[PDB]
């Protein structure tokens, strides 16, 4: 649901990593190919090559929805029921996978913005994507 | 498992920078803070009322570097996990009945903090070590259940 | 969040076990801690040995509180608010324990109404359970 | 693992009883249904389009079976089910790369579907046992990944 504090949090560390959607996006997916190499299976079509322009573009949409869900961090199921029909009755992504790609988001904010990423801050990111997450499958519920 | 030198390389390395009092103060903190029900297994602490009196207690700093260490043993011989785990595994898994999906929480929380204080230098080959490194761990620490 | 649907398959196979709290809430939590032992840790204080009364008077409030969330199934959180505090906040019980119980309880309810408990009815049942375990540890959400 | 002479009693009795073609067909229909991204991975099947369309086909049928004769195996030689499965867990592992994480659904959905079959005779001992054994499989499956 996500409280007041929650909210606030998370629009503040995206704050400090808006205008890198491009760049961090892109770090967030090699991590991601890097250390949980099953999630490959999704994008056979994907150039994986390291800095490849296709998870650079990638990277940045998908940071850049991310950020859109905080805009309208009130109401992200309406804000992304176009994304949640993509990934739960069309790609029919495992449930699973949401959580190595959120982890690696963390990774990289740690590495660019470490005082942004205080302890507070990792709980309220942490409720705003296991949301995120539900949503993107939540066709399910 | 199987150990590239790499990931030998990788490890030892990082180790040797690796202060394991702050890092592992941060972790089990942040394993308290973010999901909450952890604490039932540390009453023994004291004040866990929030956040920021869960940085600052001492217990929690104290045990945070000693299970940190325990990795030391780990980084000790690669090959020989399980039977120098099997005594941890045995109160983890017998006596305080840890749900083994913790282990995995912890052991992620853990590569977020290396990855804040090693910055560009914990590369994403370097994460995947790691990330390798503490599963394994947990797999070691579970068991005792099968 | 439950669909029309879900809630109308919810209500249906609750109104066949109904009149049965007392009878199913024990038998649910004997396969528990029989299955899942671990769980004990849980009730130190508890008459385990089964057909206990203990475990038959805390059965049929198990079930009472599924059957209230039932009649409010619009409003689940509200309905059991002052629950998710309790196991939450003071007994801080670990959100896989909770799937462990809507285990057991869907195994009851196949052993006594196997025609009540349709494929489709287990689905909504399930995204049910999920929802109920997910507010009564949700604090953290 | 190790078996208590019960626990083998309790499985290979109700495995005589056991309906492999009914049994296994419910079972992989209610995994398809209730957690629909499992689909995913029979898209070789045809229509899946309602959960009625998956009760009926026959292909489901069929694998269901299939899925639930492999457990002989496994009732084969309590004391054996690792070495009986490599091959297996190769396919689901290196193969499909299944998420260990719906070994353990299947596994659920089982143990319900037994428990509406032979209603009052699948006492909590009973479901125990299987529990059990339905983990040990899934131990044996996921493996392969460690
Ligand atoms: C909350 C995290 C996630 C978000 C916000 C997200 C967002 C997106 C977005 C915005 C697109 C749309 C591209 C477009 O239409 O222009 C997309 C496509 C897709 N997503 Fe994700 N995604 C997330 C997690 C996942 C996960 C866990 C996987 C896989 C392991 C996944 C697999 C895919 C795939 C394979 C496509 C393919 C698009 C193509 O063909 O280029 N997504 N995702
Ligand atoms: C793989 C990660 C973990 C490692 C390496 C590990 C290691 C250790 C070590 C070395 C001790 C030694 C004995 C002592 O000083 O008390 C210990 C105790 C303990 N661990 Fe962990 N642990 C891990 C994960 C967990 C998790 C997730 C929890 C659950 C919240 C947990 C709960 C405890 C508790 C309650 C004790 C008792 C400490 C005391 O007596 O005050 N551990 N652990
Ligand atoms: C959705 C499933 C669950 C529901 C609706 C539920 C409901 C309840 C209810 C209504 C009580 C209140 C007793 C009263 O105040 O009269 C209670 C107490 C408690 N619950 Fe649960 N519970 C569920 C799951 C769990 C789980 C997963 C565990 C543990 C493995 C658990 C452990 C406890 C404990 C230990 C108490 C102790 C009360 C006493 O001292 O007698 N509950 N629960
Ligand atoms: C421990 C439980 C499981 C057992 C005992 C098991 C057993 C089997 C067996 C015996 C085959 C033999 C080869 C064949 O006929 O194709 C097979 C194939 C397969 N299994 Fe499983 N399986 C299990 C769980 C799963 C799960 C959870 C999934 C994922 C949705 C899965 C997906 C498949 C797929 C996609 C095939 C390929 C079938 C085909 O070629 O059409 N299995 N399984």
């Amino acid at each position: 649901v996500l409280s007041a504090a929650d909210k606030t949090n998370v629009k503040g560390v995206f704050s400090k990593i808006s205008g890198h959607a491009e760049e961090y996006g892109a770090e967030t997916l090699e991590r991601m190919f890097t250390a949980y190499p099953q999630t490959k299976t999704y994008f056979p079509h994907f150039d994986l090559q390291h800095g490849s322009a296709q998870i650079k573009a990638h990277g940045k949409k998908v940071v850049a929805a991310l950020v859109e869900a905080v805009n309208h961090i009130d109401d992200i199921a309406g804000a992304l029921s176009k994304l949640s029909d993509l990934h739960a009755q069309k790609l029919r992504v495992d449930p699973v996978n949401f959580k190595f790609l959120g982890h690696c988001f963390l990774v990289v904010v740690a590495i660019h913005h470490p005082s942004a990423l205080t302890a507070e801050v990792h709980a309220s990111l942490d409720k705003f994507l296991c949301a995120v997450g539900t949503v993107l499958t939540a066709k399910y519920r | 498992v199987h150990w590239s030198a790499e990931e030998k390389q990788l490890i030892t390395g990082l180790w040797g920078k690796v202060n394991v009092a702050d890092c592992g103060a941060e972790a089990l903190a942040r394993l308290l803070i973010v999901y909450p029900w952890t604490q039932r297994f540390f009453s023994s602490f004291g004040n866990l009322s929030s956040p920021t009196a869960i940085l600052g207690n001492p217990m929690v700093r104290a045990h945070g570097k000693k299970v940190l260490t325990s990795f030391g043993d780990a980084v000790k011989n690669l090959d020989n996990i399980k039977n120098t785990f099997a005594q941890l595994s045995e109160l983890h898994c017998d006596k305080l009945h840890v749900d083994p999906e913790n282990f995995r929480l912890l052991g992620d929380i853990l590569i977020i903090v290396l990855a804040a204080h090693f910055a560009k230098e914990f590369t994403p080959d370097c994460q995947a070590a790691w990330q390798k490194l503490v599963r394994v761990v947990a797999h070691a620490l579970a068991r005792k259940y099968h």
